[PDB]
């Protein structure tokens, strides 16, 4: 995969350096023929955490009527939440965490192959 | 409802100097004009007083001393936002902070 | 060119997420069989600026008695400096910039 | 000389709210005891007063308003560090801040 993207077997990931709000992050991944990182089987979050310094990264997870993976099922994992108005999901070394969608954060894109 | 609250994470036993920035909260009402912030709750304006403070003009929530998970595991704060004329531009927002 | 490392041509790079002072960043790349990034031909800094968001990254550039690339020649490019005691070099979007060697910054390794 | 100064990059026309953090400076003397920081220079304590301020106990250098490269392209500040008794733990350090266009 291209420069700035890193490979893990069959998976190609983009751990952004810049920060964007949730919607712009979703759009950046699509525009690059990829998608915001998801764990649709609700597995692998703890493991993946070993790749995340100390910052939070936007992932394809949102709460519109309960937490859901973008294009996937309902979240079955814990997500630490500070306030009820935090409706978009992020990941960091200690697990999943909610944040207001307008907040600029780094994001992670994923593409297969 | 125009509150914007970033993800708050904070380990116990942090090293200073203090105060140390946590996250910058804001109200999208600041698009119409400057907004001023304050916080209430235990750890803020009630015992343990002043452990958390907020920069009034910037919305920067900060912690003023090291924390001890075994002493106090979580804090519940409330954020407030007002306009130049001192009138509220948001209803208080409850913020639960868990000490990692 | 393992996970967290990125490839371009025959080169494999590590743009760190974590931060370390200059000596420790130099040691990290060495422990990984690589070296802190250098531009020994004094070329390519501008172009490389694209692979950098807005952060400063430690590279192999040092000022003991003058600016020099680690195991390379003298620096001949501009380097923004705030103070005379900033003796380690970093790179970011706008070019090279000096920093005190004790400051924790992200870093870039090259293999 | 135990000053530690991170790289300072500052563009003109920044939006608020203000004040905004630039870098956190410090003296390695803070290992021996508490250090208190201050800055002097035009832009700090001489006209234009207050454009730059520093948080006395943390060392956080901050800017208080948008800058205009066209009117002032650079600022020369001097940082100072003292012990609790007011005695100096460092000699002043000149810090040149260039405003990015
Ligand atoms: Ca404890
Ligand atoms: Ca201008
Ligand atoms: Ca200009």
């Amino acid at each position: 995969c291209p420069i700035l993207w890193t490979r893990n077997g069959s998976h190609c990931y983009y751990f952004s350096m810049e920060k964007k709000d949730w919607n712009s992050s979703l759009k950046f991944c699509a525009d690059k023929g990829s998608h915001l990182l998801t764990f649709p089987d609700n597995q692998g979050v703890k493991l993946f955490g070993e790749y995340l310094g100390q910052d939070f990264y936007w992932i394809g997870l949102r709460n519109i009527d309960g937490w859901r993976w973008e294009g996937g099922p309902a979240l079955s994992l814990r997500i630490l939440t500070n306030s009820l108005i935090q409706r978009c999901g992020a990941i960091h070394r200690n697990g999943l965490q909610a944040s207001s969608c307008e907040v600029a954060l780094q994001w992670i894109c994923k593409k297969v192959l | 409802m125009d509150w914007v609250i970033p993800p708050i994470s904070l380990p116990e036993n942090e090293k200073g100097p203090f105060p140390k920035n946590l996250v910058q909260i804001k109200s999208n009402k600041d698009k119409e004009g400057k907004v001023f912030y304050s916080i209430t709750g235990q750890g803020a304006d009630t015992p343990p007083v002043g452990v958390f403070i907020i920069e009034r003009e910037t919305g920067w929530l900060k912690v003023t001393e090291p924390l001890d998970r075994e002493r106090i595991a979580t804090y519940t704060l409330f954020s407030h936002a007002v306009s130049s004329n001192g009138n509220a531009v948001e209803d208080p927002m409850e913020i639960l902070i868990t000490v990692t």
